[PDB]
Protein backbone atom coordinates (compact mmCIF):
# COMPACT_ATOMS: atom_id res chain seq x y z
CA UNK A 1 0.00 0.00 0.00
CA UNK A 2 2.54 2.55 1.23
CA UNK A 3 5.89 2.21 3.02
CA UNK A 4 7.49 5.42 4.28
CA UNK A 5 10.69 6.39 6.10
CA UNK A 6 11.22 9.76 7.77
CA UNK A 7 13.13 11.92 7.54
CA UNK A 8 14.39 11.79 3.95
CA UNK A 9 17.64 13.60 4.77
CA UNK A 10 19.37 14.47 8.02
CA UNK A 11 22.33 16.48 9.28
CA UNK A 12 23.51 16.23 12.90
CA UNK A 13 26.86 16.91 14.54
CA UNK A 14 29.06 14.17 15.99
CA UNK A 15 27.89 12.94 19.38
CA UNK A 16 24.17 13.58 18.82
CA UNK A 17 21.45 11.03 19.49
CA UNK A 18 19.37 10.75 16.31
CA UNK A 19 16.25 8.61 15.86
CA UNK A 20 14.64 7.57 12.58
CA UNK A 21 11.13 6.23 11.96
CA UNK A 22 9.80 3.56 9.60
CA UNK A 23 6.17 2.83 8.73
CA UNK A 24 5.36 -0.60 7.31
CA UNK A 25 2.65 -1.12 4.70
CA UNK A 26 0.77 -3.52 7.00
CA UNK A 27 0.85 -4.70 10.59
CA UNK A 28 4.13 -6.52 11.21
CA UNK A 29 3.98 -10.23 10.38
CA UNK A 30 7.67 -11.12 9.86
CA UNK A 31 11.02 -9.86 11.15
CA UNK A 32 11.67 -6.16 10.63
CA UNK A 33 15.33 -5.40 9.94
CA UNK A 34 17.50 -2.30 9.58
CA UNK A 35 20.38 -1.95 7.12
CA UNK A 36 23.32 0.46 6.89
CA UNK A 37 24.64 1.22 3.40
CA UNK A 38 27.70 3.46 3.28
CA UNK A 39 28.25 5.26 -0.05
CA UNK A 40 29.53 2.80 -2.63
CA UNK A 41 29.47 -0.38 -0.55
CA UNK A 42 26.68 -2.94 -0.05
CA UNK A 43 24.04 -2.82 2.71
CA UNK A 44 24.82 -4.38 6.09
CA UNK A 45 22.10 -5.18 8.61
CA UNK A 46 22.57 -3.90 12.16
CA UNK A 47 19.22 -4.65 13.82
CA UNK A 48 16.94 -7.63 13.15
CA UNK A 49 13.51 -8.41 14.63
CA UNK A 50 12.97 -4.71 15.47
CA UNK A 51 15.14 -4.93 18.61
CA UNK A 52 17.91 -7.53 18.33
CA UNK A 53 21.28 -6.55 16.87
CA UNK A 54 23.76 -8.69 14.95
CA UNK A 55 26.95 -9.86 16.64
CA UNK A 56 29.70 -7.28 16.13
CA UNK A 57 27.39 -4.28 15.69
CA UNK A 58 28.34 -1.50 18.16
CA UNK A 59 26.25 -1.06 21.29
CA UNK A 60 25.35 2.50 20.25
CA UNK A 61 22.86 1.13 17.71
CA UNK A 62 19.39 0.30 19.03
CA UNK A 63 15.85 -0.12 17.79
CA UNK A 64 12.28 -0.53 19.01
CA UNK A 65 8.71 -0.44 17.78
CA UNK A 66 5.50 -2.38 17.40
CA UNK A 67 2.51 -2.66 15.11
CA UNK A 68 2.96 -0.40 12.08
CA UNK A 69 5.27 2.22 13.66
CA UNK A 70 8.96 1.57 14.31
CA UNK A 71 12.06 3.51 15.33
CA UNK A 72 15.82 3.29 14.78
CA UNK A 73 18.03 5.05 17.33
CA UNK A 74 21.78 5.52 17.75
CA UNK A 75 22.97 6.69 21.16
CA UNK A 76 26.19 8.53 20.26
CA UNK A 77 26.89 9.35 16.61
CA UNK A 78 30.42 8.78 15.28
CA UNK A 79 32.02 9.81 11.97
CA UNK A 80 31.78 6.39 10.30
CA UNK A 81 28.03 6.08 10.93
CA UNK A 82 27.32 8.27 7.88
CA UNK A 83 25.20 6.17 5.52
CA UNK A 84 21.73 5.73 4.05
CA UNK A 85 19.65 3.61 6.44
CA UNK A 86 16.87 1.34 5.17
CA UNK A 87 14.18 -0.68 6.93
CA UNK A 88 13.15 -4.07 5.57
CA UNK A 89 9.67 -5.61 5.60
CA UNK A 90 8.56 -9.06 4.42
CA UNK A 91 4.81 -9.13 3.75
CA UNK A 92 2.75 -11.00 1.13
CA UNK A 93 5.80 -12.95 -0.12
CA UNK A 94 7.54 -9.65 -0.94
CA UNK A 95 10.70 -8.10 0.50
CA UNK A 96 10.07 -4.34 0.48
CA UNK A 97 12.71 -1.78 1.45
CA UNK A 98 11.95 1.64 2.88
CA UNK A 99 12.77 4.87 1.05
CA UNK A 100 15.86 5.32 3.20
CA UNK A 101 17.26 8.00 5.51
CA UNK A 102 20.45 9.84 4.54
CA UNK A 103 22.31 11.04 7.65
CA UNK A 104 25.10 13.62 7.50
CA UNK A 105 27.48 15.03 10.11
CA UNK A 106 27.60 18.72 11.03
CA UNK A 107 31.25 19.80 11.18
CA UNK A 108 33.14 23.00 11.92
CA UNK A 109 33.61 25.09 8.77
CA UNK A 110 36.88 23.98 7.17
CA UNK A 111 38.99 25.67 4.44
CA UNK A 112 39.82 23.81 1.21
CA UNK A 113 43.35 22.93 0.11
CA UNK A 114 43.51 24.03 -3.53
CA UNK A 115 45.80 22.30 -6.03
CA UNK A 116 46.12 22.85 -9.79
CA UNK A 117 47.60 20.17 -12.06
CA UNK A 118 48.87 20.87 -15.60
CA UNK A 119 48.12 18.39 -18.39
CA UNK A 120 50.63 15.58 -18.79
CA UNK A 121 52.93 15.33 -21.79
CA UNK A 122 51.34 12.00 -22.72
CA UNK A 123 47.87 13.54 -23.02
CA UNK A 124 49.16 16.53 -25.00
CA UNK A 125 50.76 14.08 -27.44
CA UNK A 126 47.39 12.39 -28.00
CA UNK A 127 45.79 15.69 -29.02
CA UNK A 128 43.83 16.78 -25.95
CA UNK A 129 44.58 18.63 -22.72
CA UNK A 130 42.84 18.39 -19.34
CA UNK A 131 43.80 20.62 -16.40
CA UNK A 132 42.46 19.63 -12.98
CA UNK A 133 41.71 21.88 -9.99
CA UNK A 134 41.57 19.98 -6.69
CA UNK A 135 39.75 21.10 -3.52
CA UNK A 136 40.80 18.94 -0.56
CA UNK A 137 38.66 18.43 2.55
CA UNK A 138 36.26 21.40 2.75
CA UNK A 139 33.02 21.88 4.68
CA UNK A 140 30.27 22.52 3.81
CA UNK A 141 29.70 20.89 0.42
CA UNK A 142 28.76 24.22 -1.21
CA UNK A 143 31.71 25.70 -3.10
CA UNK A 144 32.17 27.63 -6.34
CA UNK A 145 35.05 27.11 -8.79
CA UNK A 146 35.68 29.32 -11.83
CA UNK A 147 38.29 28.79 -14.56
CA UNK A 148 40.18 31.82 -15.89
CA UNK A 149 42.41 31.36 -18.95
CA UNK A 150 44.64 34.43 -19.38
CA UNK A 151 42.45 36.29 -16.86
CA UNK A 152 39.33 35.48 -18.90
CA UNK A 153 36.39 33.45 -17.62
CA UNK A 154 35.63 30.08 -19.22
CA UNK A 155 32.26 28.33 -19.34
CA UNK A 156 30.97 25.01 -20.66
CA UNK A 157 34.32 23.26 -21.19
CA UNK A 158 34.67 22.18 -17.54
CA UNK A 159 32.80 19.74 -15.30
CA UNK A 160 33.32 19.05 -11.60
CA UNK A 161 32.79 16.09 -9.27
CA UNK A 162 32.45 16.02 -5.47
CA UNK A 163 33.17 13.07 -3.19
CA UNK A 164 30.85 11.78 -0.50
CA UNK A 165 31.46 12.95 3.06
CA UNK A 166 34.54 11.41 4.63
CA UNK A 167 34.40 8.72 7.32
CA UNK A 168 37.38 10.09 9.30
CA UNK A 169 37.34 13.91 9.14
CA UNK A 170 33.81 14.25 7.68
CA UNK A 171 34.87 16.55 4.83
CA UNK A 172 34.09 16.73 1.11
CA UNK A 173 36.52 16.98 -1.79
CA UNK A 174 36.01 18.54 -5.22
CA UNK A 175 37.69 18.11 -8.60
CA UNK A 176 36.93 20.25 -11.66
CA UNK A 177 38.52 19.29 -14.99
CA UNK A 178 38.89 21.85 -17.80
CA UNK A 179 39.38 20.17 -21.19
CA UNK A 180 40.67 21.89 -24.33
CA UNK A 181 42.34 20.81 -27.55
CA UNK A 182 46.11 20.80 -27.89
CA UNK A 183 45.89 23.65 -30.41
CA UNK A 184 43.77 25.75 -28.04
CA UNK A 185 46.09 24.91 -25.14
CA UNK A 186 49.11 26.22 -27.06
CA UNK A 187 47.32 29.51 -27.82
CA UNK A 188 47.47 30.61 -24.16
CA UNK A 189 49.95 30.53 -21.28
CA UNK A 190 48.35 31.29 -17.90
CA UNK A 191 45.70 28.95 -16.49
CA UNK A 192 44.01 29.48 -13.12
CA UNK A 193 41.00 28.31 -11.12
CA UNK A 194 39.28 30.61 -8.62
CA UNK A 195 37.90 28.92 -5.49
CA UNK A 196 35.06 30.73 -3.69
CA UNK A 197 34.13 29.12 -0.37
CA UNK A 198 32.16 30.32 2.65
CA UNK A 199 35.01 29.23 4.93
CA UNK A 200 37.45 31.23 2.80
CA UNK A 201 37.78 34.94 3.56
CA UNK A 202 39.54 35.67 0.26
CA UNK A 203 38.81 33.93 -3.08
CA UNK A 204 41.94 31.77 -3.33
CA UNK A 205 43.22 31.28 -6.88
CA UNK A 206 46.07 29.03 -8.02
CA UNK A 207 47.71 29.29 -11.44
CA UNK A 208 50.59 28.11 -13.63
CA UNK A 209 52.20 29.00 -16.95
CA UNK A 210 53.13 27.46 -20.33
CA UNK B 1 31.90 -17.23 7.20
CA UNK B 2 29.60 -16.81 4.19
CA UNK B 3 30.83 -14.73 1.25
CA UNK B 4 28.89 -14.06 -1.95
CA UNK B 5 30.53 -12.84 -5.16
CA UNK B 6 28.73 -11.63 -8.27
CA UNK B 7 29.97 -12.29 -11.81
CA UNK B 8 28.08 -10.48 -14.55
CA UNK B 9 28.78 -8.93 -17.95
CA UNK B 10 28.62 -5.29 -16.83
CA UNK B 11 27.16 -4.07 -20.13
CA UNK B 12 24.06 -5.43 -21.88
CA UNK B 13 22.53 -4.02 -25.04
CA UNK B 14 18.89 -2.84 -25.04
CA UNK B 15 16.10 -5.37 -25.63
CA UNK B 16 18.71 -8.06 -24.93
CA UNK B 17 18.99 -10.18 -21.77
CA UNK B 18 20.97 -9.70 -18.56
CA UNK B 19 22.60 -12.67 -16.82
CA UNK B 20 24.44 -12.50 -13.49
CA UNK B 21 25.80 -15.35 -11.37
CA UNK B 22 26.39 -15.25 -7.61
CA UNK B 23 28.83 -17.81 -6.22
CA UNK B 24 28.57 -18.63 -2.51
CA UNK B 25 31.81 -19.40 -0.67
CA UNK B 26 32.52 -20.58 2.85
CA UNK B 27 29.25 -22.51 3.00
CA UNK B 28 26.97 -24.73 0.93
CA UNK B 29 24.09 -23.26 -1.05
CA UNK B 30 22.13 -26.43 -0.20
CA UNK B 31 21.18 -25.39 3.33
CA UNK B 32 17.77 -25.66 4.97
CA UNK B 33 17.92 -22.27 6.71
CA UNK B 34 18.75 -20.03 3.73
CA UNK B 35 17.05 -18.42 0.76
CA UNK B 36 19.12 -16.79 -1.99
CA UNK B 37 17.85 -13.59 -3.57
CA UNK B 38 18.69 -10.66 -5.84
CA UNK B 39 18.27 -6.95 -5.08
CA UNK B 40 19.02 -4.11 -7.50
CA UNK B 41 19.72 -0.44 -6.77
CA UNK B 42 19.24 2.09 -9.59
CA UNK B 43 21.45 5.21 -9.64
CA UNK B 44 20.39 7.47 -6.79
CA UNK B 45 17.40 5.30 -5.85
CA UNK B 46 16.52 2.83 -3.10
CA UNK B 47 16.70 -0.95 -2.98
CA UNK B 48 14.35 -3.08 -5.10
CA UNK B 49 14.04 -6.79 -4.34
CA UNK B 50 13.98 -8.76 -7.59
CA UNK B 51 13.40 -12.29 -6.37
CA UNK B 52 14.62 -15.19 -4.27
CA UNK B 53 15.04 -18.95 -4.65
CA UNK B 54 15.47 -21.96 -2.37
CA UNK B 55 18.14 -24.59 -2.94
CA UNK B 56 15.48 -27.08 -4.09
CA UNK B 57 14.28 -24.68 -6.80
CA UNK B 58 11.41 -22.78 -5.21
CA UNK B 59 11.30 -19.47 -7.08
CA UNK B 60 9.74 -16.23 -5.87
CA UNK B 61 9.71 -12.86 -7.62
CA UNK B 62 8.52 -9.26 -7.36
CA UNK B 63 5.23 -8.72 -9.23
CA UNK B 64 6.69 -6.05 -11.52
CA UNK B 65 9.72 -8.14 -12.53
CA UNK B 66 8.04 -11.56 -12.35
CA UNK B 67 7.20 -11.23 -16.05
CA UNK B 68 10.92 -11.05 -16.92
CA UNK B 69 13.17 -12.24 -14.09
CA UNK B 70 13.96 -15.95 -13.75
CA UNK B 71 16.34 -16.98 -10.96
CA UNK B 72 17.85 -20.48 -11.03
CA UNK B 73 20.14 -22.33 -8.64
CA UNK B 74 23.05 -24.69 -9.37
CA UNK B 75 23.85 -27.03 -6.48
CA UNK B 76 26.72 -28.79 -8.27
CA UNK B 77 28.47 -25.44 -8.84
CA UNK B 78 27.34 -23.83 -5.54
CA UNK B 79 25.88 -20.70 -7.11
CA UNK B 80 22.62 -19.07 -8.16
CA UNK B 81 21.98 -16.94 -11.24
CA UNK B 82 19.53 -14.25 -12.34
CA UNK B 83 18.15 -13.82 -15.87
CA UNK B 84 16.25 -10.59 -16.60
CA UNK B 85 14.72 -10.78 -20.08
CA UNK B 86 14.00 -7.82 -22.38
CA UNK B 87 16.29 -5.47 -20.49
CA UNK B 88 15.65 -1.75 -20.91
CA UNK B 89 17.45 1.46 -20.04
CA UNK B 90 15.48 1.68 -16.79
CA UNK B 91 17.15 -1.54 -15.57
CA UNK B 92 20.59 0.09 -15.30
CA UNK B 93 21.38 -0.54 -11.64
CA UNK B 94 23.80 -2.13 -9.16
CA UNK B 95 22.64 -5.73 -8.69
CA UNK B 96 23.33 -7.18 -5.23
CA UNK B 97 22.96 -10.88 -4.44
CA UNK B 98 22.19 -11.57 -0.79
CA UNK B 99 21.90 -14.48 1.62
CA UNK B 100 18.49 -14.55 3.33
CA UNK B 101 18.53 -16.47 6.61
CA UNK B 102 15.29 -18.15 7.63
CA UNK B 103 14.31 -19.77 10.92
CA UNK B 104 10.84 -20.50 12.24
CA UNK B 105 8.59 -22.88 14.15
CA UNK B 106 5.40 -22.02 12.22
CA UNK B 107 6.85 -20.08 9.29
CA UNK B 108 10.36 -18.82 8.59
CA UNK B 109 11.41 -15.38 9.85
CA UNK B 110 13.77 -13.77 7.34
CA UNK B 111 16.65 -11.30 7.47
CA UNK B 112 19.33 -10.89 4.79
CA UNK B 113 22.40 -12.22 6.62
CA UNK B 114 25.21 -11.73 4.08
CA UNK B 115 25.33 -9.48 1.02
CA UNK B 116 27.42 -9.47 -2.14
CA UNK B 117 29.75 -6.84 -3.53
CA UNK B 118 27.49 -5.57 -6.32
CA UNK B 119 27.67 -5.54 -10.12
CA UNK B 120 27.34 -2.22 -11.96
CA UNK B 121 25.16 -3.20 -14.93
CA UNK B 122 24.77 -0.59 -17.68
CA UNK B 123 22.10 -1.09 -20.35
CA UNK B 124 23.45 0.60 -23.47
CA UNK B 125 23.98 -0.15 -27.15
CA UNK B 126 27.36 1.62 -27.07
CA UNK B 127 30.51 -0.48 -27.26
CA UNK B 128 33.13 -0.99 -24.56
CA UNK B 129 36.16 1.30 -24.35
CA UNK B 130 39.17 0.90 -22.09
CA UNK B 131 40.66 3.81 -20.16
CA UNK B 132 43.78 5.94 -20.52
CA UNK B 133 45.72 6.81 -17.37
CA UNK B 134 47.65 10.08 -17.06
CA UNK B 135 49.71 11.24 -14.07
CA UNK B 136 48.91 14.32 -12.00
CA UNK B 137 52.47 15.26 -11.10
CA UNK B 138 52.98 17.40 -7.94
CA UNK B 139 52.06 18.56 2.09
CA UNK B 140 51.79 18.13 -1.69
CA UNK B 141 49.09 16.40 -3.73
CA UNK B 142 49.42 13.95 -6.62
CA UNK B 143 47.06 11.68 -8.49
CA UNK B 144 45.98 9.91 -11.66
CA UNK B 145 43.53 10.83 -14.42
CA UNK B 146 41.47 7.94 -15.81
CA UNK B 147 40.02 9.51 -18.96
CA UNK B 148 37.69 8.17 -21.66
CA UNK B 149 36.34 4.82 -20.50
CA UNK B 150 33.00 3.05 -20.88
CA UNK B 151 31.17 1.69 -19.10
CA UNK B 152 31.40 2.12 -15.33
CA UNK B 153 33.03 1.29 -12.96
CA UNK B 154 36.77 1.79 -12.39
CA UNK B 155 38.66 0.87 -9.21
CA UNK B 156 41.87 2.78 -8.47
CA UNK B 157 44.27 1.53 -5.80
CA UNK B 158 47.49 3.15 -4.57
CA UNK B 159 50.81 1.37 -3.95
CA UNK B 160 49.04 -1.99 -4.37
CA UNK B 161 46.66 -1.19 -1.51
CA UNK B 162 49.32 -0.08 0.98
CA UNK B 163 48.55 3.64 0.60
CA UNK B 164 45.07 4.27 1.99
CA UNK B 165 45.06 7.34 4.25
CA UNK B 166 44.19 10.64 2.62
CA UNK B 167 43.19 9.03 -0.69
CA UNK B 168 40.21 10.58 -2.50
CA UNK B 169 38.78 8.76 -5.53
CA UNK B 170 36.33 11.15 -7.16
CA UNK B 171 33.07 9.89 -8.70
CA UNK B 172 33.10 9.48 -12.46
CA UNK B 173 31.61 12.14 -14.72
CA UNK B 174 30.10 11.51 -18.16
CA UNK B 175 31.68 13.73 -20.81
CA UNK B 176 29.97 15.07 -23.92
CA UNK B 177 31.61 12.17 -25.81
CA UNK B 178 29.51 9.66 -23.84
CA UNK B 179 32.60 8.35 -22.02
CA UNK B 180 33.35 8.59 -18.32
CA UNK B 181 36.31 10.35 -16.71
CA UNK B 182 37.63 9.62 -13.22
CA UNK B 183 40.26 11.21 -10.99
CA UNK B 184 41.96 9.80 -7.89
CA UNK B 185 44.38 11.87 -5.81
CA UNK B 186 46.29 11.46 -2.54
CA UNK B 187 47.89 13.96 -0.15
CA UNK B 188 51.30 12.88 1.16
CA UNK B 189 54.01 14.88 2.96
CA UNK B 190 56.40 16.83 0.76
CA UNK B 191 59.45 15.21 2.39
CA UNK B 192 58.54 11.72 1.13
CA UNK B 193 58.28 12.91 -2.49
CA UNK B 194 61.87 12.04 -3.39
CA UNK B 195 62.26 8.91 -1.26
CA UNK B 196 58.95 7.04 -1.46
CA UNK B 197 57.59 5.90 -4.83
CA UNK B 198 53.90 6.21 -5.74
CA UNK B 199 51.87 4.16 -8.22
CA UNK B 200 48.12 4.05 -8.85
CA UNK B 201 46.63 0.65 -9.71
CA UNK B 202 43.82 1.49 -12.13
CA UNK B 203 41.58 -1.45 -13.05
CA UNK B 204 38.70 -1.48 -15.55
CA UNK B 205 36.94 -4.84 -15.37
CA UNK B 206 34.38 -4.27 -18.20
CA UNK B 207 37.29 -3.95 -20.67
CA UNK B 208 39.73 -6.19 -18.73
CA UNK B 209 42.35 -3.43 -18.43
CA UNK B 210 44.86 -3.08 -15.58
CA UNK B 211 47.27 -0.13 -15.71
CA UNK B 212 50.01 0.64 -13.15
CA UNK B 213 51.04 4.25 -13.79
CA UNK B 214 54.06 5.70 -11.99
CA UNK B 215 53.54 9.29 -10.79
CA UNK B 216 56.77 11.29 -10.60
CA UNK B 217 57.41 15.00 -9.98
CA UNK B 218 58.41 17.51 -12.66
Amino acid sequence: IQMTQSPSSLSASVGDRVTITCQASQVISNYLNWYQQKPGKAPKLLIYDTSNLKTGVPSRFSGSGSGTDFTFTISSLQPEDIATYYCQQYENLQFTFGPGTKVDIKRTVAAPSVFIFPPSDEQLKSGTASVVCLLNNFYPREAKVQWKVDNALQSGNSQESVTEQDSKDSTYSLSSTLTLSKADYEKHKVYACEVTHQGLRSPVTKSFNR
Amino acid sequence: QLQLQESGPGLVKPSETLSLTCTVSGGSISSSSYYWGWIRQPPGKGLEWIGSVYYSGGASYNPSLKSRATISVDTSKNQFSLNLDSVSAADTAIYYCASIYGSGTFYYYFYMDVWGKGSTVTVSSASTKGPSVFPLAPTAALGCLVKDYFPEPVTVSWNSGALTSGVHTFPAVLQSSGLYSLSSVVTVPSSSLGTQTYICNVNHKPSNTKVDKKVEPK
